């Protein structure tokens, strides 16, 4: 329970999978941020910003090699455990631009979920009480030091005197939806 | 000529030995590579991870798989017999791999400029400094000239998860006719400071 000492950390990779259900997420970060998901019904490598990908490869299979092996894995844990299950964590959001809001330019509306375990979620936006779905972007599951995750969704959004925000947070582990409230 | 990212491998442990109301189970596995100053110090570790609990680890400063937790006692044994020689080469092969070709080129060559704007908020000012890459960054208050250490407060640095940071830092004052306060921001990004300007 100690931290480790370096000038940088990459997570070459993170994987993650959970049954029943067949979930599962490979990743790699760097200094905290990630670098791209494997999608691994579609067998190919999503770079989190476009322009990482411009130089650089990262072949799949390498995703699916990991998956497979944690599919292993999982199986002889399970069994080895006395078949314990995991524990549905109750996830905390907070919310907040990306840049100061100035009226009528585009800004970026940011909803951070910590505590998320197991990792299946939902985090969905409304603004003045309505469902908004256009312009709604979402991180994949990142990894916190105590082995749950956390996520970020983004809302695109153009600051008024008119609007009221929420963020929505479904989960296992919440009886009913959180709501996390914002205005300007 | 696209330069390959390579990953750390997962090691499988050997088989026979020894939804909101559904229970499910979870399986982790971590890859870790710690540098300090450049590829001169690399530390690899790994581990493996049912639900919440750690129970196998290698790490390069102990040179072998160990048990984190009773869980893992025969894991260990077994990861050292099969995959021992093939993890200690991971640290050249992909850490050092990783940094010197993929991340040398991209991540540490990555700067976004911070932008700075003042708001009033008896009383406190407050300096919104967003949209920053990388997270080293200093920040200085100044009234009329001369630097303010208290009181000098600062939000946590705040990650956007789209490479980018921002953080708040505040200025405990009281107005009068006709100060100048100033947020001075130094960046890796800027060859000389971002400053802005505040007055009554
Ligand atoms: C996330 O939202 C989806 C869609 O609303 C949920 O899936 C629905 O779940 C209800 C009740 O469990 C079912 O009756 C629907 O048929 C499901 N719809 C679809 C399209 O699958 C899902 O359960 C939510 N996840 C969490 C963790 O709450
Ligand atoms: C395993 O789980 C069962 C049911 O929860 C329990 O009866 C038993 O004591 C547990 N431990 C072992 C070693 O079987
Ligand atoms: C950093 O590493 C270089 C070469 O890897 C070495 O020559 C230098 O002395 C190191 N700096 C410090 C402060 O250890």
């Amino acid at each position: 329970e100690d931290d480790i000492e370096a000038d940088h950390v990459g997570f070459y990779g993170t994987t993650v999978y959970q049954s029943p259900g067949d979930i599962g997420q490979y990743t790699h970060e760097f200094d905290g941020d990630e670098l791209f998901y494997v999608d691994l019904d579609k067998k190919k490598t999503v770079w989190r910003l476009p322009e990482f990908g411009q130089l650089i490869l990262f072949e799949p299979q390498g995703g699916l090699q990991n998956i497979a092996a944690e599919k292993h894995n999982l199986g002889i844990l399970t069994k080895r455990s006395n078949f314990t299950p995991a524990t549905n964590e109750a996830p905390q959001a907070t919310v907040f631009p990306k840049s100061p809001v100035l009226l009528g330019q585009p800004n970026t509306l940011i909803c951070f979920v910590d505590n998320i375990f197991p990792p299946v979620i939902n985090i969905t936006w409304l603004r003045n009480s309505k469902s908004v779905t256009d312009g709604v972007y979402e991180t994949s599951f990142l990894v916190n030091r105590d082995h749950s995750f956390h996520k970020l969704s983004y809302l695109t959004f153009i600051p008024s005197d008119d609007d009221i925000y929420d963020c929505k947070v479904e989960h296992w582990g919440l009886e009913e939806p959180v709501l996390k409230h914002w205005e300007p | 000529h696209l330069v390959e990212r390579l990953y750390l491998v997962c090691g499988e442990e050997g088989a026979g030995g020894g939804g909101g109301s559904e229970r499910h189970f979870v399986h982790q596995f971590k890859g870790e590579c710690y540098f300090t100053n450049g590829t001169q110090r690399i530390r690899l570790v790994t581990r493996y991870i049912y639900n919440r609990e750690e129970y196998l680890r290698f790490d390069s400063d102990v040179g072998e798989y160990r048990a984190v937790t009773e869980l893992g006692r025969h894991s260990a044994e077994y990861y050292n017999k099969q995959y021992l020689e093939r993890t200690r080469a991971e640290l050249d092969t992909a850490c050092r791999h990783n940094y010197e070709e993929t991340e040398v080129p991209t991540s540490l060559r990555r700067l976004e400029q911070p932008n700075v704007a003042i708001s009033l908020s008896h009383n406190t000012l407050v300096c919104s400094v967003t949209d920053f890459y990388p997270a080293k960054i200093k920040v200085r208050w100044f009234r009329n000239g001369q630097e303010e250490t208290v009181g000098v407060s600062s939000t946590q640095l705040i990650r956007n998860g789209d490479w980018t940071f921002q953080v708040l830092v505040m200025l405990e004052m009281t107005p009068h006719q006709g100060e100048v306060y100033t947020c001075h921001v130094e960046h890796p990004s800027l060859k000389s400071p971002i400053t802005v300007e505040w007055r009554a």
